[PDB]
RNA sequence: GGUUGCGGCCAUAUCUACCAGAAAGCACCGUUUCCCGUCCGAUCAACUGUAGUUAAGCUGGUAAGAGCCUGACCGAGUAGUGUAGUGGGUGACCAUACGCGAAACUCAGGUGCUGCAAUCU
RNA sequence: GAGAACAGAAAUCUCCAGUAGAACAAAAGGGUAAAAGCCCCCUUGAUUUUGAUUUUCAGUGUGAAUACAAACCAUGAAAGU
RNA sequence: AAGCUCGUAUCAGUUUUAUGAGGUAAAGCGAAUGAUUAGAGGUUCCGGGGUCGAAAUGACCUUGACCUAUUCUCAAACUUUAAAUAUGUAAGAAGUCCUUGUUACUUAAUUGAACGUGGACAUUUGAAUGAAGAGCUUUUAGUGGGCCAUUUUUGGUAAGC
């Protein structure tokens, strides 16, 4: 009865999310978005790949969900639960309707049938950080999951610390200063900005030269 | 303040802070509003504001009008220039309030021209009154009550202000139950009373009434009507020949000076602050960058 | 130059040399005289009207329409839009609706306006 | 430095918290009336709680504010009955405080079986000269911390004069 | 028997078939509107000029 | 079925500025208006009393009438294939003056003298406005400025 | 230059924490016979200017402060967009041509200007 | 938020913070902070006359509305409304 | 269709300059509202469980909530910002100044407002381009099923819908 993938596949209508207005709509398929050892430190999984989407297009719930339980199950099998961190970049906030089928076209506004994520060429669509000895493993993790979407999708080895903003030897330069400091499984950053007093208080480690 | 309380940048960032004037608990623009705009086809007439404002005992009355640049004062007299005409003590009780208020109506209805056409009232017996327009002649200078923040009371001082101005040739459209003696329980002035509050009765009938139920008090403030000898009685002349002093000669006399503005200007930065250069403060950081950082 | 802007897909233009200023009014250099389109080929023709301004000739017209002069307004009006025919050898293009940059007509082709103007006159 | 940021008693404002109306509690505006001198005001119900019993409106309650040194007698008498032991509490963080003290027979006052007995809540509001500014209508500023009521300070000026104790942890 | 709705298809064509005719201009235009008060004694102010100038050609 | 009221589709027209709500302020009364004043014409939704209809948004007209709190500006609303006129009686916050002809009242002024400064030197005036004209030859030197030569770049990804 | 009364623009004025403020002025402050208002002379009303104080108000100054204001080829000629083609591509979409062109961002500078009147070491 | 007998998640009392996160019959959207919200006080302009205007438009009507003129009143110390 | 009054006059499905209006596209969400993934540090005399317990407004763990500074992601009916296209007005003789009449309106006021009298300055008289001219009046036909393309776009899986 869940209608095929072809029929939403373009951007026709414009975002329909869940809403005041909406209400009546049915949840998302796609749940966990970060699997693997997600608490890990930054410092922990230099190394970052991504799913890219080189299409305009919608992806549903549901592919999401099945292209996110193939890529993990892959990844944990092969490397153990421990050894990445899957995150799925994109959420499908958009509904789809349809028109249930005394009377034909007279009326015809649909009902909430399903969710999509809009997504654009270039968009990250999955991303994941590991060591860069798991390299070819992650990208066969991702290389994988490609299956179970439709549009074209190319996998980018990244330029970037994990799932950081700054290139490798950026954050580097960073963190072997003061600067970088840890949060959750990210990372706070010093600002030259603010109170001089409670910015001591944070970083110790900065305000030295050499070592 | 408390650590739960505190701003968040949002708070801050949405906020529109009021007019300044306001702010500073100062200017109410509700009435200023609807005190000042005037009649779109009266063009370019101004709107002439009588202002009455207390200083904790200093009467100021002013004669405003307003421009997009900011008001302009026609004419000031502030009740601490009562000891020209001979009020030395008690300058922000009622009778004070009348008579630097009549002194604003004199001075200004000097400078216009209708100085000698337009008296008022000469007599002052209390009654009520506005005055009224010349058979042809030119019409009497209007001004409207600018009362500030003051609580209309019946009884107000803000009003003895008013009533010195419409004795004085002023026409200050006005009504009569918000001077002293106005019957709660009647649409009816006693005029006997109001008379009394313009020429100082409340003020003196309380100096007898302590002459002798009290002197440690009576000394204790009245101290200035002993030390210049002035018991009572008199305090209805003091005033009656200050209104006659006032009428006499309204003309203003500025301060004598001393000291040019140029030097107050000089003594005063003595006392400003200086602020400070963007390089001075790196060179305070840096400063601090060095203490609170390198263990000391 | 906004006008220019508005109108590059439906013309072709560039800068004319003296050239063929000379040889547009020489044989295609009409005149708009009480409207009715008048052809140069006297000189009086032109002085009778133009005279005005200066210019009283043929080439006293194309002067002031080269060098832009004061009173080009009056000059370069009163020739009436000259009315040319097609290329002789052709467009060099095989579609014309493109721009002259893009290997098509049209658009400002600068010096080139003249080798073409030629060949449609 | 300290001249006059003295610490005076704002207001005593002691309040019955009857839960109803009519008799019960006009008996308890008659107490808190020959207590304070002053005609008390009553308090309507704001909304309505049925296992309460009030109606909203319904007039549930009395209190008054007494100032001046007329407040210094009824506190202390009351500071009395709590035999001068207050607790950490009481005094809230902005610098006020207050106790409760049920049978209002126990400070002055008589028995009276027509008028029976009643429980109150004592609250003291403190303040240092100057609070005027603000509370007058004109230029309404606020207290410069360092003016401003601590907790810390009044306990010190409860503890002080009144050689009362604060007790608890 | 459905049929088309509404379309605004076709008419400026039509507007400019004709015009769109500037709005035309007059010098003296009227006191249609114009503050009563003002137009009663502006009535007697010209009858007053006009008297003038009368009595200006004697 | 559909809606049409007086102030229909008018939500974001109305509103009020950002961080610019409350109190109109005093000047916006001391403003003094004539007849044949140029104004240019939007709605301030505080002021519910004498409010333009929205059409008349972001329109200016001429002032033809003044009233004791308002000024009746005449608008000219084109309907079908012409324009017919339109007097709105406007208050005094819906109006501000128009600055859509100072730089001509400008410019007349102006205009005026460097004529009588010409006149009584030598004529020789030119003072019609002339559009922007191409610009002329020029040099440009080297001495401390020699090309820098760049080409296209490769093709990279930073993600 | 300070201050006050009335202002214009309405944060470069607001927010948080400290600190300094001569002289005048404002202020806090004293009193309850009178007009006046309160549950309460706290507000509001009167009266003194006497008995007191810079504590607060107020003004200013500090802060790799929050905010706000300004600038810049910082980002970015990016995104978006008007125009063109018998351009590419199954499509989704995408390039190219003549034009217009942001927002975030990043960095720097700044933190009330000022009108009328009176007053002041 | 922190405080006060019975008193509890919620009763009434106080102080701090509070850009409006409330409230303004009602749908929603605009709007409003010494107010446009809450409390109080005084009231009948929710009145009289007959035109102009804006929206819808044919530039008809109807409904609703805007600014005046000429009355008579309300309220306010007043400007005003 | 008939014309009529005029004629370089005045005219414009265009640009330019000056000055307004707008909340779409984009963008934003460690900015309001509303959604949404993840941890990290907080806070309870104060949601619940557990060890200690005579209790504790007791200590300790515990998961929830709230707070703080962070993090991935969104909006036709959200938004601080904010385009491109499109859109109001102005670019002079019906102009800009000066001199001082009229009134019952209006001003404290021959103050102002409006309408004038008398006087000073001509086509580089005030941008561009064009103009087989401009304005005006009367009357009457047919029509009041429309359909298509590129772009914007709503419903619909879709349609030669
Ligand atoms: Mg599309
Ligand atoms: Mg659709
Ligand atoms: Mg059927
Ligand atoms: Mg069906
Ligand atoms: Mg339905
Ligand atoms: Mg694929
Ligand atoms: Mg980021
Ligand atoms: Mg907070
Ligand atoms: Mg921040
Ligand atoms: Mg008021
Ligand atoms: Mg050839
Ligand atoms: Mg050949
Ligand atoms: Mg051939
Ligand atoms: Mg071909
Ligand atoms: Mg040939
Ligand atoms: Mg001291
Ligand atoms: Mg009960
Ligand atoms: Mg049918
Ligand atoms: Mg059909
Ligand atoms: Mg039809
Ligand atoms: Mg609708
Ligand atoms: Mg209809
Ligand atoms: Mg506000
Ligand atoms: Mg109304
Ligand atoms: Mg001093
Ligand atoms: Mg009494
Ligand atoms: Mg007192
Ligand atoms: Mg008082
Ligand atoms: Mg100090
Ligand atoms: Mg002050
Ligand atoms: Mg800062
Ligand atoms: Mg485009
Ligand atoms: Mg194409
Ligand atoms: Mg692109
Ligand atoms: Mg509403
Ligand atoms: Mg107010
Ligand atoms: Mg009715
Ligand atoms: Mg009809
Ligand atoms: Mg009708
Ligand atoms: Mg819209
Ligand atoms: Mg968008
Ligand atoms: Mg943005
Ligand atoms: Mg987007
Ligand atoms: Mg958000
Ligand atoms: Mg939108
Ligand atoms: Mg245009
Ligand atoms: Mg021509
Ligand atoms: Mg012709
Ligand atoms: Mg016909
Ligand atoms: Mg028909
Ligand atoms: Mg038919
Ligand atoms: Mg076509």
């Amino acid at each position: 009865a869940r209608r095929p993938a072809r029929c939403y596949r373009y951007q026709k209508n414009k975002p329909y999310p869940k809403s005041r207005y909406n209400r009546a709509v049915p949840d998302s398929k796609i749940r966990i978005y970060d699997l693997g050892k997600k608490k890990a430190t930054v410092d922990e999984f230099p190394l970052c790949v991504h799913l890219v989407s080189n299409e305009l297009e919608q992806l549903s719930s549901e592919a999401l969900e099945a292209a996110r339980i193939c890529a993990n199950k892959y990844m944990t099998t092969v490397s153990g639960r421990d050894a990445f961190h899957l995150r799925v970049r994109v959420h499908p906030f958009h509904v789809l309707r349809i028109n249930k089928m005394q009377q034909g076209m007279r009326g015809a506004w649909g009902k909430p049938h399903g969710l999509a994520a809009r997504v654009d060429i270039g968009q990250i669509i999955f991303s994941v950080r590991t060591k860069d000895s798991n390299k070819d493993v992650v990208v066969e993790g991702l290389r994988r999951a490609r299956y179970k979407f439709p549009g074209q999708q190319k996998i980018i080895l990244s330029k970037k610390w994990g799932f950081t903003n700054l290139d490798r030897p950026e954050y580097l330069k960073k963190r072997e200063a003061g600067e970088v400091k840890d949060d959750g499984a990210f990372v706070k950053f010093l600002s030259k900005k603010g109170s001089l007093e409670n910015n001591i208080r944070e970083f110790p480690e900065y305000f030295a030269a050499q070592a | 303040a408390f650590q739960k309380d505190a701003k968040s940048s949002a708070y801050s960032s949405r906020f529109q802070t009021p007019f300044r004037r306001r702010r500073e608990g100062k200017t109410d623009y509700y009435q200023r509003k609807r005190l000042v705009t005037q009649h779109k086809a009266k063009y370019n007439t101004p709107k002439y504001r009588l202002v009455v404002r207390f200083t904790n005992k200093d009467i100021i009355c002013q004669i405003i009008s307003s421009t997009i640049t900011g008001d302009v004062v026609l004419a000031a007299a502030y009740s601490h220039e009562l000891p020209r005409y001979g009020i030395t003590h008690g300058l922000t009780n009622w009778a004070a309030a009348y008579a630097t208020g009549l002194l604003i109506a004199r001075r200004t209805l000097q400078k216009l021209g209708l100085d000698e056409t337009y008296k008022g009232v000469e007599e002052v017996e209390g009654e009520y009154e506005l005055t009224e327009a010349v058979e042809d002649g030119p019409r009497p200078f209007k001004v409207f009550l600018d009362i500030g923040l003051q609580r209309t009371t019946t009884g107000a001082r803000v009003f003895g202000a008013l009533k010195g101005a419409s004795d004085g040739g002023l026409y200050v459209p006005h009504s009569e139950n918000r001077f002293p003696g106005w019957d709660f329980e009647t649409e009816e002035i006693d005029p006997e009373l109001l008379r009394s509050y313009i020429f100082g009765g409340h003020v003196s009938q309380y100096m007898e009434e302590l002459a002798d139920d009290d002197e440690e008090r009576f000394s204790e403030l009245f101290k200035g009507y002993l030390a210049d000898d002035i018991d009572a009685d008199s305090l209805e002349d003091i005033y009656t020949s200050a209104h006659e002093a006032i009428r006499a000669d309204p003309a203003f006399k500025p301060t004598e000076k001393k000291f040019t503005k140029e030097q107050y200007a000089a003594e005063s930065k003595k006392y400003r602050q200086t602020k400070l250069s963007k390089e001075e403060r790196a060179a305070r950081v840096a400063a601090k960058i060095a203490a609170l950082a390198g263990q000391q | 130059l906004e006008l220019l802007k508005l109108i590059e897909p439906y013309v072709a233009y560039g800068y004319p040399s003296y050239s063929t200023i000379r040889q547009l009014v020489y044989k295609r250099g009409f005149g708009k005289i009480n409207k009715q389109r008048v052809p140069l080929s006297d000189n009086a023709i032109i002085e009778a009207n133009l005279g005005k301004y200066g210019i009283l000739s043929i080439d006293d017209l194309i002067h002031e329409i080269i060098t832009v002069g004061p009173h080009f307004k009056q000059a370069n009006n009163f020739l009436w839009p000259f009315k040319l025919s097609n290329p002789s050898g052709g467009w060099g293009v095989p579609r014309k609706f493109k721009h002259f940059i893009q290997g098509g007509s049209f658009g400002n082709r600068e010096e080139f306006i003249n080798k073409l103007v030629k060949s449609m006159n | 430095q300290n001249p006059m940021r003295d610490l005076k008693i704002e207001k005593l404002v002691l309040n019955i918290s009857v839960g109803e109306s009519g008799d019960r509690l006009t008996r308890a505006s008659k107490v808190l009336e020959q207590l304070s001198g002053q005609t008390p005001v009553q308090s309507k119900a704001r909304y309505t709680v049925r296992t309460f019993g009030i109606r909203r409106n319904e007039k549930i309650a009395v209190h008054v504010t007494v100032r001046g040194p007329k407040a210094e007698e009824i506190l202390e008498r009351g500071l009395k009955v709590k035999e001068y032991q207050l607790r950490d509490r009481n005094f809230s963080a902005t610098g006020n405080f207050g106790f409760g003290i049920d049978e209002h027979i126990d400070l002055g006052i008589k028995y009276d079986p027509s008028i029976g007995i009643f429980g109150m809540d004592f609250y003291v509001v403190m303040n240092r000269p100057g609070a005027r500014v603000t509370r007058r209508k004109r230029c309404k500023g606020t207290v410069g911390n360092s003016h401003k009521t601590t907790k810390e300070d009044t306990v010190s000026w409860f503890k002080q004069k009144y050689d009362a104790d604060v007790l608890d942890k | 028997a459905k049929s088309k709705n509404h379309t605004a298809h076709n008419q400026t064509r039509k507007a400019h078939r004709n015009g769109i005719k500037k709005p035309k201009t007059y010098k003296y235009p009227s006191l249609k509107g114009v503050d009563p008060k003002f137009r009663r004694n502006h009535k007697h102010a010209l009858h007053g000029t006009a008297k003038a100038l009368a009595a200006a050609k004697k | 079925g559909k809606s049409h009221g007086y102030r229909s589709r008018t939500r974001y027209m109305f509103q009020r500025d950002f961080r610019k709500h409350g109190a109109v302020h005093l000047s916006t009364y001391l403003k003094v208006y004539k007849v044949g004043d140029i104004v240019d014409i939007k709605a301030n939704g505080s002021i519910q009393k004498g409010m333009p209809h929205k059409f008349y948004q972001g329109k200016t007209g001429v002032v033809y009438n003044v009233t004791k709190s308002s000024v009746g500006v005449i608008i000219n609303k084109m309907v079908g294939n012409r324009y017919l006129e339109k007097r709105l009686n406007l208050r005094v916050e819906h109006i501000k003056h128009s600055k859509c002809r100072q730089e001509f009242l400008e410019r007349v002024k102006a205009n005026a003298a460097k004529r009588a400064e010409a006149k009584a030197q030598g004529v020789a005036v030119q003072l019609k406005r002339q559009p922007a004209q191409p610009r002329e030859s020029r040099i440009v030197s080297t001495e401390g400025n020699v090309p820098q030569t760049l080409a296209p770049v490769p093709y990279e990804t930073f993600i």
